[PDB]
């Protein structure tokens, strides 16, 4: 099999990552660096066709373990504004949903962090202002883009 | 297209349907068995408040959406409590 | 019918005040997530679940023979007929 394509640049390299998922495990590092890296050069130029596709997948079970998201979700942001802007709604009506569920899902963590936390330091508080930062600016990303209404009925059960 | 006002005191005050239609209480008195076929009895309120109750009417009716600057009502301090009492009971 | 909106009006300041201030938005009822209610509908609550419920075979049952026989010729009173099916 490797010998049919061991002249193709992309079966190796999607391949790799199927290997090494085997033998790492459920609970490592696997999508931190591999993951995320392919996918950036991936959509520097893809025009963002399965960029989402290949992010998603990782954050999909990246919450077993749950640690600081708040870089992973900044740029979850700007490409949303980059497509729109070069008028490309590769975006599906339902592409939203899932990160409006997480960012709902990591919200009511830092109030709890607060309460446990008798003085801790002003980073603390700036993670929870920052986060609703980012959050408002995924529903003006909602605002903008037309999609169904049952999508809107999530939207707003959310 | 008139009706009366009879307060608790005895003093009765008349003044025009249209002009007194502004409270939503006094359109449910008028409304239902109380057909009155009007004069409506009050058994809880003063004479001095019902007389500032009903000029208030025509304040209200004249200087409706006009550009001329509007005036101040004027309200005397010794009374103020009870208007506000009156117009939580009459809804104005 | 006539009964309901002639009461209504007595109790207005139950309504406007004390009742629709702790009740359920619009908002509320829709979307799921989030009972009292106002007087004048709630008597319109308790004619359908002990009046017409509990009745809703014989109702049925004698409207949809007379219509037939209106079909095959018959003079049934207009009014009666007609307010029974605006009641629902």
């Amino acid at each position: 099999e490797l010998e049919s394509i061991r002249q193709d640049r992309d079966a190796l390299h999607m391949e790799g990552l199927i290997v090494r998922e085997r033998i790492l495990g459920a609970d490592n590092i696997d999508v931190s660096h591999p993951i995320i890296y392919r996918g950036a050069v991936y959509a520097d130029n893809m025009e963002f066709e399965q960029c989402i596709k290949l992010w998603l997948h990782a954050l999909h079970l990246r919450q077993k373990g749950n640690r600081n998201t708040h870089k992973d979700l900044l740029r979850f942001a700007q490409v949303f504004s980059q497509m729109i802007h070069l008028n490309e709604t590769v975006k599906a009506p339902d592409i939203e949903c899932v990160l409006r569920c997480s960012v709902l899902e990591i919200e009511q963590s830092m109030n709890r962090v607060k309460n446990i936390s008798d003085a801790d330091v002003h980073n603390a508080m700036d993670n929870y202002e920052c986060n609703l930062y980012t959050f408002l600016y995924l529903v003006c990303i909602s605002t903008k883009t037309q999609c169904s209404e049952e999508d809107q009925c999530k939207i707003n059960k959310q | 297209m008139y009706v009366k006002l009879i307060s608790s005191d005895g003093h009765e005050f008349i003044v025009k349907r249209e002009h007194a239609l502004t409270s939503g209480t006094i359109k449910a008195m008028l409304s239902g068995p109380g057909q009155f076929a009007n004069e409506v009895n009050f058994r809880e309120i003063p004479s001095h408040v019902l007389s500032k109750v009903c000029m208030y009417f025509t304040y209200k009716v004249r200087y409706t959406n006009s550009s001329t600057e509007i005036p101040e009502f004027p309200i005397a301090p010794e009374i103020a409590l009870e208007l506000l009492m009156a117009a939580n009971f009459l809804d104005c | 019918s006539k009964g309901a909106d002639y009461m209504d009006c007595l109790y207005r300041y139950l309504n406007t005040q004390f009742i629709k201030k702790n009740k359920l938005t619009e908002a509320d009822l829709q979307y799921g997530y989030g009972p009292l209610m106002e007087i004048g509908e709630l008597a319109l609550d308790m004619w359908r679940k002990l009046m017409v419920e509990p009745l809703q075979a014989i109702l049925i049952r004698m409207l949809l023979r007379e219509i037939k026989n209106d079909r095959g010729g018959e003079d049934p009173n207009q009014k009666v007929i007609h307010g029974v099916i605006n009641s629902f």
